[PDB]
């Protein structure tokens, strides 16, 4: 003068627990909420529950796990193509 | 998503560090999902065949 | 790259006009938006009509009632139509291309706008009526004041014509070293007296004594006219 | 339905300052261009994506608020012609052109003509009225009067005149025209036209005598 990020400016401890450090980030909407000429937010989690950070090394795609049985114990497979719902299966493995 | 962010990461004490996104590099573009229109016109009409009955 | 406009250049003050504006050389002419304007006599550009080879049609408000613009499918060269508002609007149009550089992606809403970059050579439409006389093929003569070279007087006037636009040649298009061009006014009686007055170096003229076009403008009557 | 500035004037080599008020100056940038006399429009400005739009073409351009500024570069000398404003709604919808300025470049000479007058000669004359091709260009700012005489006095006569407009660097022209009788062009006198600009003016005497 197309805005759906926010650059923030916040106050936030440092390495020693005396001083304070002032840096930026970007936040995007919907996380972070009004309170009351320049705006002021808060985040929307700290109302409610507490907050932990994902590990930075950690992998959140989908890999196959298989379920089997214990000793004693066996899994039984339907393999009627056609299952309506649930019912008799001709075909068990 | 298109957004090319930098990773910014600022300590808050010892050993722990956040990782804030910094500052985005390219013109701002929304994230999208792309789904072949011909493809979908059919799956979405073998369900109400089967739905019918 | 390159567009020039394309129409009939006069109107009564009822009834429609169609102008048409041909582009070519163009290397992709399907996303570039195209686009109107009008420049009336009062000197107050004013806008019209954007049109996309979508098929997406939206006219000035202020004008909406006489202008419907219609787009060419096979080959690219729009088209404007407006139908009873007519009179004083005239003056000049011309023919603009809306640049559109998009950054994202289409449908969603990542194509802003460039702007006017190339536009059309810029003809000119006037109503008010009346007929075309055409053109009467004149010379005004030089006099051999001095064999040595110095200042040239050259002349080639026209009296009559209706259509305000004029075409003027000199040597029929061959050395425009000092072509000039001047308007007249309507003399009350209407008919306009354009005249074209040329300096060339002047010391001895025998063979190269050059031409004039007078290709005349509603009614085509060139009459190419040589001095002495 | 905007507003801009239709006349503003500034010091040649200087800054100088362009502005464009409205409401939906949130939509759709701005834009301007230019219009020389007899010309198409150029684009002063443009966006090729987000801030890098003026730059270092020269000119650059401000947003303070209501109002948009084109600080043009500091040079000034002879780009001279009239310029507009674009935009678009807040809508998108069509686009609303306001009008816009004309500025003009002080420190420049004055006037000096150096047109030859031209006579009627030949096939005109010989028709049923050989007319009176009496004119005169080159010339800045126009309102000078060409003040026909029928001999030696300045007759005021009956005849059209033409309002100057500008061409090329400035210059304004379109010269004046006359239109009497064969029955008063060879029977009257031997003819002669004048400039009165200011101070020093020069002009051509005609007579015919051709054949
Ligand atoms: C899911 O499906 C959707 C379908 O909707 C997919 O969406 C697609 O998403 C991609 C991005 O992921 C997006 O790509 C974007 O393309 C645009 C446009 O570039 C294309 O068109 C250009 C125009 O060519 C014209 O101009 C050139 C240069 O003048 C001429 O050489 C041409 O002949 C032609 O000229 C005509 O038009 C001009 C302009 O009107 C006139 O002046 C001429 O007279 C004439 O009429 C092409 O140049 C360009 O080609 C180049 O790249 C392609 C692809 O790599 C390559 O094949 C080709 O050989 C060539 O090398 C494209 O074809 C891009 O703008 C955009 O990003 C780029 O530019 C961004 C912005 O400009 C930047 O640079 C300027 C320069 O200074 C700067 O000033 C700006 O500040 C800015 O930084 C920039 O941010 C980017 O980083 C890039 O540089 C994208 O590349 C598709 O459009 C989009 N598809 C649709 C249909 O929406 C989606 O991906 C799918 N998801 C998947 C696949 O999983
Ligand atoms: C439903 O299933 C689909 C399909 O499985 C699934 O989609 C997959 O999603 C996962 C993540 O969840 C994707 O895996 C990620 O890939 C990231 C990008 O790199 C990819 O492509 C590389 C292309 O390599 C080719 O070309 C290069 C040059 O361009 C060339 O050098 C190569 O030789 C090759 O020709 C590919 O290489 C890469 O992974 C392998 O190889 C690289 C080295 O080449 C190696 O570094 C990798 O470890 C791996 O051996 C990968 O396929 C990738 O960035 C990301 O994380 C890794 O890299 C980051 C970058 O810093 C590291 O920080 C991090 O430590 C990791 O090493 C991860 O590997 C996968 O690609 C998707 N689909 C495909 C194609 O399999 C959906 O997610 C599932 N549904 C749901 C619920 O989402
Ligand atoms: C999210 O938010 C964060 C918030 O931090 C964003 O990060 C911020 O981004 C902004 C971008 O503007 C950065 O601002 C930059 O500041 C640096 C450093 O400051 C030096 O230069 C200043 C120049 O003045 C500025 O403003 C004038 C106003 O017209 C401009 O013309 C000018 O170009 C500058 O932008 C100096 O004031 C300052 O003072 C000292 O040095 C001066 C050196 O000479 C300068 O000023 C003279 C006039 O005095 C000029 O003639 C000369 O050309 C030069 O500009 C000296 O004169 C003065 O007396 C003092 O000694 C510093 O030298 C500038 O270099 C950049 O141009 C810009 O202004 C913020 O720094 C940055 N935040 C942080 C962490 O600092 C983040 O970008 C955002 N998200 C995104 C999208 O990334
Ligand atoms: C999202 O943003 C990130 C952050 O910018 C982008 O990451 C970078 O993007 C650029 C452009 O796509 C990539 O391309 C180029 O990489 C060149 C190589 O730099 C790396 O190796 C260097 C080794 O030596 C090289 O440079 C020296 C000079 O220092 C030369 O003498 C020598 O011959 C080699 O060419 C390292 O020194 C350097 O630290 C890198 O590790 C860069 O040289 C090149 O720089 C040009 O462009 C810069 C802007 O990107 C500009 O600031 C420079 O002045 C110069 O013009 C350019 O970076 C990078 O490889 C890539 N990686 C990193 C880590 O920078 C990312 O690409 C972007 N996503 C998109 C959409 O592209
Ligand atoms: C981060 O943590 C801080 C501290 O806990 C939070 O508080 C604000 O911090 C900012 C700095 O980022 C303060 O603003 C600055 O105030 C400077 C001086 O303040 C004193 O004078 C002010 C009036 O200014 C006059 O005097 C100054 C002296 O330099 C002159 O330069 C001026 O021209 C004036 O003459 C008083 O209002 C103030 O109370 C002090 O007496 C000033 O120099 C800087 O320009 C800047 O304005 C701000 O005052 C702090 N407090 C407030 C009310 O917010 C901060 O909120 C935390 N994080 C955030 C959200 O930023
Ligand atoms: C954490 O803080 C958040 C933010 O305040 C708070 O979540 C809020 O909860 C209130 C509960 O009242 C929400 O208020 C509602 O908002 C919805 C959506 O806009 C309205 O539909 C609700 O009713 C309105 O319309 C009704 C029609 O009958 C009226 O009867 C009624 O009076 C209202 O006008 C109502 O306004 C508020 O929207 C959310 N904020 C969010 C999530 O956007 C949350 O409860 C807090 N948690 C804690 C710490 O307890
Ligand atoms: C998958 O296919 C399975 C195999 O067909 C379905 O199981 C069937 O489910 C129905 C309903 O749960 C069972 O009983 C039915 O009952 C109706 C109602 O009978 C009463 O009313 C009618 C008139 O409405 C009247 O005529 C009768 O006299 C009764 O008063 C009957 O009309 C049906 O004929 C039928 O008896 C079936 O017994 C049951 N079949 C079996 C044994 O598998 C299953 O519902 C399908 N869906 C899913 C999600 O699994
Ligand atoms: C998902 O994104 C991918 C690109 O990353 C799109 O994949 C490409 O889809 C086109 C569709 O025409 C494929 O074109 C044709 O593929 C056939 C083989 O199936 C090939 O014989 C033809 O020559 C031609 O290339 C293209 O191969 C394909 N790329 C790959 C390697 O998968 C895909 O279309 C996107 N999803 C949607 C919604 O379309």
């Amino acid at each position: 003068i197309r805005g759906e990020l926010k650059n923030c400016s916040f106050n936030m401890t440092t390495e020693l627990r005396d001083k304070k450090q002032k840096v930026y980030s970007l936040f995007y909407r919907l996380d972070v909420v009004q309170i009351n000429s320049n705006k002021e937010y808060r985040l929307i989690n700290c109302n409610t529950s507490a907050i932990t950070q994902a590990c930075p090394k950690v992998s959140f795609e989908p890999i196959p796990i298989h379920y089997c049985a214990p000793a004693g114990f066996a899994i039984l497979k339907c393999k009627d193509k056609k299952f309506n719902g649930t019912g008799p299966c001709p075909s068990v493995s | 998503r298109p957004n090319n962010n930098t990773r910014k990461s600022i300590r808050i004490g010892p050993g722990q560090a956040f990782y804030a996104t910094g500052d985005i590099i390219g013109d701002i573009r929304q994230a999208h999902c792309n789904v072949s229109k011909a493809t979908w016109n059919e799956t979405l009409g073998k369900v109400v065949k089967q739905l019918r009955k | 790259v390159q567009l020039r406009e394309s129409g009939p250049g006069l109107v009564k003050p009822s009834e429609t006009l169609s102008l048409s504006c041909t582009v070519s050389q163009d290397s992709r002419p399907s996303d570039h938006s195209w686009t109107w304007v009008r420049q009336s006599p009062g000197k107050a550009l004013e806008w019209i009509g954007d049109i996309h080879y979508n098929g997406a049609t939206t006219y000035n408000p202020s004008l909406r009632s006489r202008v419907r613009i219609e787009l060419d499918q096979s080959i690219p060269r729009f088209s404007l139509k407006m139908t009873s508002m007519t009179a004083a609007d005239t003056g000049m149009y011309y023919c603009a291309r809306n640049a559109i550089r998009i950054y994202g992606v289409v449908a969603l809403g990542e194509w802003f706008h460039y702007g006017m970059d190339v536009w059309g050579q810029g003809t000119a439409v006037t109503v008010s009526s009346a007929s075309t006389k055409g053109p009467s093929v004149f010379p005004l003569a030089p006099s051999s004041k001095s064999t040595s070279g110095g200042t040239a007087a050259l002349g080639c006037l026209v009296k009559d014509y209706f259509p305000e636009p004029v075409t003027v040649s000199w040597n029929s298009g061959a050395l425009t070293s000092g072509v000039h061009t001047f308007p007249a006014v309507l003399q009350s009686s209407g008919l306009y007296s354009l005249s074209s007055v040329v300096t060339v170096p002047s010391s001895s003229l025998g063979t190269q004594t050059y031409i004039c076009n007078v290709n005349h403008k509603p009614s085509n009557t060139k009459v190419d006219k040589r001095v002495e | 339905e905007l507003t801009q500035p239709p006349s503003v004037s500034v010091s040649p080599g200087q800054t100088a300052r362009i502005t464009c008020s409205g409401a939906p100056l949130t939509s759709r940038f701005t834009y301007w261009y230019r219009q020389k006399p007899g010309q198409a429009p150029v684009l002063i400005i443009s966006r090729s994506s987000q801030r890098s739009s003026g730059w270092s073409g020269r000119f650059s351009a401000s947003w303070s608020g209501t109002t948009v500024t084109l600080t043009i570069r500091g040079v000034q000398a002879d780009d001279e012609a009239d310029y507009y404003c674009q935009s678009s709604d807040t809508s998108d919808s069509y686009k609303m052109f306001g009008g816009g300025t004309k500025l003009t470049v002080l420190g420049q000479p004055a006037a000096a003509p150096s047109v030859t007058l031209f006579p009627p000669s030949s096939e005109e004359l010989q028709a049923n009225k050989a007319t009176l091709v009496c004119l005169i260009s080159d010339f800045y700012p126009g309102a000078v009067t060409v003040a026909w005489k029928a001999d030696s006095s300045p007759v005021k006569a009956g005849v059209e005149t033409t309002t100057p407009s500008k061409q090329s660097n400035n210059k304004y022209a379109a010269s004046s025209y006359l239109s009497l009788t064969p029955e008063q062009w060879k029977s009257h006198k031997s003819y002669s036209c004048q400039v009165t600009h200011e101070g020093s003016t020069v002009e051509k005497t005609v007579a015919p005598t051709e054949c």
